[PDB]
């Protein structure tokens, strides 16, 4: 009869503090496109709402009781009630999209929320069945899962904006794919350096380099199976895993691709600046803030 | 080690108490060129003062030269930022944003620690900015309205040093002479022009300034308004050294840093005093020769997978046949009739797929459930994507407002299922009316969606009777839910149901029933013969009898509403009559 | 341990009695039953919801008003008996 137990889970996930990564990036792309201010805020609610639907589901599949400190939604409101309100926020978003006054904006939204879901389907295979992926399949799973919310905001932001500018989408989209790699690979490196990285038996970049090279390390493939039988390793066990990945040098090969990602990101900003000719210092305030 | 190598008293009745040049001077100049580029045209002479010192030239000659150029950029910027605080509209916001980020990029390029406090202080000062009685309360106004804490933190940035909060409270009275000085000292020279601007400020309230208040507070005009400032500043400077002597006698006997820092903070008052004496910023007429000087100076499966299994199970075929019946009343092209049946089949599979997960159901139709072959979470993904696959089809059938109908009967659909899930986890008995509205907007919601889409994309003339079909869908959505509860009782999740509401509304002393239910919500599922008892109590209180008082009342209202449609629209439909008979 | 089995106490009752729409409080006290133990992160959250709703403030009222009834009643018994009880005041004093 009422409308309170549906929006309840949404309010809780919104409350807890955040970072602003989704919000700041839109301001960074704002000064290359000259959007109005009425549309940008409407564009910024889709980012907050859709990223919130991502979180509520992700915690369900991790069983992580707490996020950042304050408890998770699936432990205060129940798994069944938090799944239901998650699917409502998706339908809610497709109401804001058609409030943007454009016919092909909807087409964009339901074309990059299907690639956002193929990536998650693969990621949930490689954790439930325990299959070590390939280094290139993995690097294709992340450009779609976490680099998919970025392309969706970008292409929508160039279709709503005053047209003038030519096919900037070509270079601007490529920025989104590479920025999604610098974020996931960073999150993996800042887990095995001080965790819950392996408590889900989650495959990260260090763990797919130490598992392909050195293919006879029967020790590591034994402590990666205890995770699937105890729902997560204990503290002494991980110090064995963490010391194991040092010998493989994976901690050194992760910091090697991070530098490449920051070089390709830097180059794209410079090249696209020589086109527009308006130095976007905001994107460089970001770039230094993640180093 | 203060460097006077490059750092080279009675002023207006009171005040008893850099060599890199271009590196700083041009560093300030860059700000004006950059700010005009983004924000707007250059204006009132900045921190420059060719003869008595371009701010940092006399105000802070002790700032380290390397950061000083950027500090002079800040010095100019802080001035320039205040100088204006003293498509194009959004571009002005954009013009703000960028050059706003220019400082941080440059400021965080030298070092983090000093910036941190300076960063925090800076916005704190601005926040403080956004009936005068005594002198001290305006000092509290203008201690942070001069930016001086931020400025002496910028001066603490001058030699790149911190003032720990314990020492801060220690030096808070020690620097209070100077902290309060920057209030009073600044007005004196600023007032001379600020009151010139105040005399042009017309709409002004009580003018926020020490000196102008002094003309009329106690009728001590100018020279005497100076004198109280002199009584303040000549003392406040002597009192500064007097308190610095107290600092020298007390905290700063040999306190190294704060002694050299108060040394720099001791040149602060004379630095603004020397600055304010003859600056073009304060005396515009000098600008021309000042300017003249400046002229010289990865697949498809694993997502569709779970959807294949639940779309390949033996189905009953009810939702698919309801559309088959109404079409005879409504008449629509065959191409658009199969389209809706695909939408109904997909959406229905979404509901069932999320059900077995939300009621622990380990099987359906006699076959293994869909959350036992593909996993609990891979199933949730497929459901959350089939809700998107339906939207692609809604657009496909040509209509601009058919989607808004879908976006409404899905909010109502989810609004009811939230209530059901509440009543089953937080065990709470709903009333008969509250249970009838939940099954109204959770089972009949799908029937409404199929009805209000057909009655909208049909070849016209089927719009006046729209309400009547919405009544059938509402009176029939109830039927399925109150007929399933008897087919299911002739509770493995202990789901509150229509017979069970009657039991716990007619006997509020049936302690036994609450205890075969709570044992079901706790252990998990009622065990086999404990369910035998639960049937017995429902047989001793009606319930079974009562549910056939509503299966009949509903079965009379369906046949009543069918008759009206037939007569009002002539055509006697017989598909719906056969479907109604097989439903009995 | 009171919330470990969700033993309804005075503050918790008033909090639920006052706000009929504090869905969060209802939810956590169900997590207590469903699992069995309210963890520390959840236990801190419960305390906050009470303070934002008062509850604790309400407790002092009764816990102080009850002190009024006993203190007044003891004086009445003191008068009628004609024998000053100083040992019931000790138990009273060592209880505050």
């Amino acid at each position: 009869l009422g409308d309170e137990h549906l929006l309840g889970p949404a309010e809780y996930i919104s409350s807890l503090p955040s970072k602003g990564v989704r919000e700041a990036f839109i301001d960074g792309l704002n000064v290359w496109l000259v959007l109005p201010d009425h549309r940008v805020n409407q564009l910024k609610s889709i980012a907050q709402t859709l990223h919130n639907a991502s979180l509520m589901l992700d915690d369900i599949e991790d069983h992580s009781p707490l996020r950042r400190g304050r408890p998770s939604t699936h432990m205060i409101f129940g798994t069944e009630q938090t799944i239901n309100s998650a699917n409502f926020l998706l339908i809610d978003v497709m109401e804001k999209v058609r409030q943007l006054d454009d016919p092909r904006c909807m087409d964009i939204y339901l074309e990059e929320m299907r690639n956002l879901f193929i990536g998650q389907s693969f990621d949930l295979y490689w954790t439930r069945n325990g299959e070590c992926p390939s280094e290139e399949q993995y690097l294709d799973m992340i450009r779609q899962k976490t680099g998919g919310l970025f392309r969706l905001l970008t292409r929508m932001m160039v279709q709503i904006a005053p047209v003038q500018q030519k096919g900037l989408e070509t270079q601007l989209a490529s920025l989104s794919d590479v920025l999604g790699e610098f974020f996931q690979v960073r999150d993996d490196y800042k887990n095995l350096t001080e965790c819950e990285d392996l408590d889900e038996c989650k495959f990260s970049y260090p763990l797919i380099h130490a598992l392909t090279s050195q293919p006879k390390n029967v020790q590591l493939r034994g402590i990666l199976q205890q995770s699937r039988s105890a729902g997560g390793l204990d503290v002494p066990l991980k110090e064995t895993v963490l010391s194991h990945l040092r010998q493989a040098g994976s901690i050194e090969y992760t910091e090697a691709k991070m530098g490449e990602l920051m070089e390709k990101i830097t180059d794209s900003v410079v090249s696209l600046e020589g086109e527009t000719g308006s130095p976007n210092w905001v994107v460089r305030l970001l770039i230094h803030r993640l180093k | 080690i203060l460097n006077s190598t490059l750092s080279s008293p009675d002023i207006a009745g009171f005040c008893s108490g850099h060599h890199h040049e271009h590196l700083a001077n041009e560093g300030s100049l860059r700000c004006r060129t950059d700010w005009e580029q983004f924000i707007g045209p250059i204006e009132r002479w900045g921190s420059c003062n060719p003869w008595e010192g371009h701010f940092g030239a006399v105000v802070l000659p002790f700032c380290k030269p390397e950061r000083l150029a950027v500090i002079c950029y800040i010095f100019e910027y802080a001035f320039l930022y205040d100088n204006v605080v003293e498509y194009r509209t959004v571009r002005s916001i954009l013009g703000t944003k960028q050059i706003q980020s220019k400082m941080l990029l440059e400021l965080l390029s030298i070092d983090a620690p000093r910036a941190e406090v300076v960063i925090n202080s800076w916005k704190e000062m601005i926040s403080t900015t956004a009936a005068f009685n005594n002198l001290e309360e305006y000092v509290d106004y203008r201690i942070i309205d001069t930016g001086a804490p931020f400025v002496d933190m910028l001066m603490r940035f001058g030699m790149g040093i911190m003032l720990t909060q314990e020492e801060q409270k220690r030096i808070e009275p020690i620097v209070k002479p100077c902290y309060a000085a920057l209030g009073l000292a600044n007005d004196y020279f600023s007032f001379d022009i600020e009151w010139e601007e105040f005399q042009a400020e017309s709409d002004k309230t009580t003018m926020t300034n020490a000196v102008w208040l002094f003309m009329q507070w106690e009728n001590l005009n100018a020279e005497q308004a100076k004198r109280r400032v002199q009584e303040v500043t000549k003392q406040y400077e002597q009192q500064y050294l007097r308190n610095i002597a107290d600092f020298a006698a007390g905290e700063g006997k040999e306190n190294i840093k704060l002694q050299t820092y108060l040394k720099a903070q001791g040149y602060q008052v004379p630095g603004n005093v020397a600055w304010s004496l003859r600056c073009p910023r304060y005396h515009p007429w000098l600008c021309k020769e000042a300017a003249s000087l400046l002229h010289q100076d990865l697949g498809d499966e694993h997502l569709l997978g779970p959807a294949e299994y639940i779309s390949s199970l033996p189905s009953k075929g009810v939702r698919e046949a309801f559309i088959d019946g109404l079409n005879v009343w409504l008449v629509l092209p065959d191409h658009r009739v199969n389209q809706l049946k695909s939408i109904a089949q997909t959406l229905h599979n979404a509901s069932l797929m999320l059900d077995d997960i939300e009621d622990h159901s380990p099987l359906r139709r006699g076959r293994p459930s869909t959350h036992m072959i593909f996993g609990t979470e891979q199933t949730i993904n497929s459901a959350n994507f089939l809700l998107i696959d339906v939207m692609e089809k809604v657009r496909q059938l040509d209509d601009p407002r058919c989607m808004d109908i879908y976006l409404e009967e899905m909010r109502n659909l989810f609004i009811g299922q939230s209530f059901d899930l509440y009543w089953t986890r937080n065990g709470e008995c709903p009333s008969e009316e509250q249970y009838l509205d939940m099954i109204r907007q959770k089972t009949g919601g799908l029937f409404r969606l199929l009805t209000r889409m057909m009655v909208q994309i049909a070849p016209v003339q089927q719009k006046g009777l729209e309400t009547q079909l919405a009544s059938l869908s509402d009176v029939l959505g109830e039927f399925f839910q109150v007929r399933d509860d008897y087919k299911n009782l002739t509770l493995d999740e202990c789901k509150f149901s229509y017979p069970l509401i009657h039991a716990l509304t007619s006997q509020p002393k049936n302690v036994q029933l609450r205890g075969i239910l709570q044992q079901s919500r706790s252990a998990g599922g009622l065990d086999v013969p404990l369910k035998e008892t639960v049937l017995s109590h429902l047989r001793q209180a009606g319930s079974i009898e009562y549910t056939e008082a509503k299966m009949g009342e509903l079965m009379e209202k369906i046949t009543d509403s069918v008759v009206s449609l037939e007569g009002e629209t002539g055509s006697p439909n017989w598909v719906v009559r056969l479907l109604i008979h097989r439903l009995k």
